[PDB]
């Protein structure tokens, strides 16, 4: 599943704002 | 109505920006409790001020870190426009200053934490639920669009539910007083519109896709756009073949089709009908707009709170020591703040 997935991820947790 | 309301709106804010506030605090009237939250550099604090005895929120900034990132003139913004504006959705600016090595603003401290906490913890919102914190984003956009002013880092880490449980926009990190276009690649990877990341030029219209990002994480529990890198992320987005969850409404999928349209003369906000297409969408119909804005909508969701200085809405973070040198650090730099 969609979600299965997501929370197996590494980007389940704060996201740190970019300034490329 | 909204038209005055948005003019004289205007002649105040512009009075702010022309001549800002500076100044009016100082480190040493404030006891430092706890760690709040963390950005990409510096930190969030629960604060007591001493005379008053009242709860803040400060935000420390290391001109130091700054200046490496190359964010002064982000930071600059920051603050600029966060003591400028008024808005019901918009954590107040209480005060701010700077010392030998940091700049310090210090907010209304917003007690029912991130609603970033509460949509991983609960899974996703209803659609009610989500509906009634979009509908308050949608009047801030409105708002600050009307000031020249782009947001550009809408998330649920940067949204904070109060006690009556409506939402406080935080973290004017990247806001930024421009008239046409800008081309700062800044943002958070999940909410970035195709046009930021294709190095194109961008205007306002990229905080409408980042509304469409937000929406759908709500009602989602997960973006639609996720990868375990960024790099994965902006090709998903550049893509832009986007996914619904099987409980989506019809109405909501019509809505984000809308809200994250890589077309940006098709994209809702950015039309010649501008916020009404998206006010007037069948998915906000139930929606009360002078009633949102009034704060008389009861709220969904209420967070817990145990008198002032409780912090258990906020996750835990590492405390470490505030340093402020004997010399001064990049005076000039930070002149204006
Ligand atoms: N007024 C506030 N009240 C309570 N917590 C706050 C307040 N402002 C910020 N925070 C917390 O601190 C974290 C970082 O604040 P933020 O303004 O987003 O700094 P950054 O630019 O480093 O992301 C936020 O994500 C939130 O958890
Ligand atoms: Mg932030
Ligand atoms: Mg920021």
């Amino acid at each position: 599943t969609t979600y299965a997935d997501f929370i197996a991820s590494g980007r389940t947790g704060r996201r740190a704002s970019i300034h490329d | 109505s909204v038209k005055e309301f948005l003019a004289k709106a205007k002649e105040d804010f512009l009075k702010k920006w022309e001549t800002p506030s500076q100044n009016t605090a100082q480190l040493d009237q404030f006891d430092r409790i706890k760690t709040l939250g963390t950005g990409s550099f510096g930190r969030v604090m629960l604060v007591k001020h001493k005379e008053s005895g009242n709860h803040y929120a400060m935000k420390i900034l290391d001109k130091q870190k700054v200046v490496k990132l190359k964010q002064i003139e982000h930071t600059l913004n920051e603050k600029r426009i966060l003591q400028a504006v008024n808005f019901p959705f918009l954590v107040k600016l209480e005060f701010s200053f700077k010392d030998n090595s940091n700049l310090y603003m210090v907010m209304e401290y917003v007690a029912g934490g991130e609603m970033f906490s509460h949509l991983r913890r609960i899974g996703r919102f209803s659609e009610p639920h989500a509906r009634f914190y979009a509908a308050q984003i949608v009047l801030t956009f409105e708002y600050l669009h009307s000031l020249d002013l782009i947001y550009r880092d809408l998330k649920p880490e940067n949204l904070l539910i109060d006690q009556q449980g409506y939402i406080q926009v935080t973290d004017f990190g990247f806001a930024k007083r421009v008239k046409g276009r800008t081309w700062t690649l800044c943002g958070t990877p999940e909410y970035l519109a195709p046009e930021i990341i294709l190095s194109k030029g961008y205007n306002k219209a990229v905080d409408w896709w980042a509304l469409g990002v937000l929406i759908y994480e709500m009602a989602a529990g997960y973006p639609p756009f996720f990868a375990d890198q960024p790099i994965q992320i902006y090709e998903k987005i550049v893509s832009g073949k986007v996914r619904f969850p099987s409980h989506f409404s019809s109405d909501l999928k019509d809505l984000l089709r809308n809200l994250l349209q890589v077309d940006l003369t098709k994209r809702f906000g950015n039309l010649k009908n501008g916020v009404n297409d998206i006010k007037n969408h069948k998915w906000f119909a139930t929606t009360d707009w002078i009633a949102i804005y009034q704060r008389k909508v009861e709220a969904p969701f209420i967070p817990k709170f145990k008198g002032p200085g409780d912090t258990s809405n906020f996750d835990d973070y590492e405390e470490e020591e505030i340093r402020v040198s004997i010399n001064e650090k990049c005076g000039k730099e930070f002149t204006e703040f």
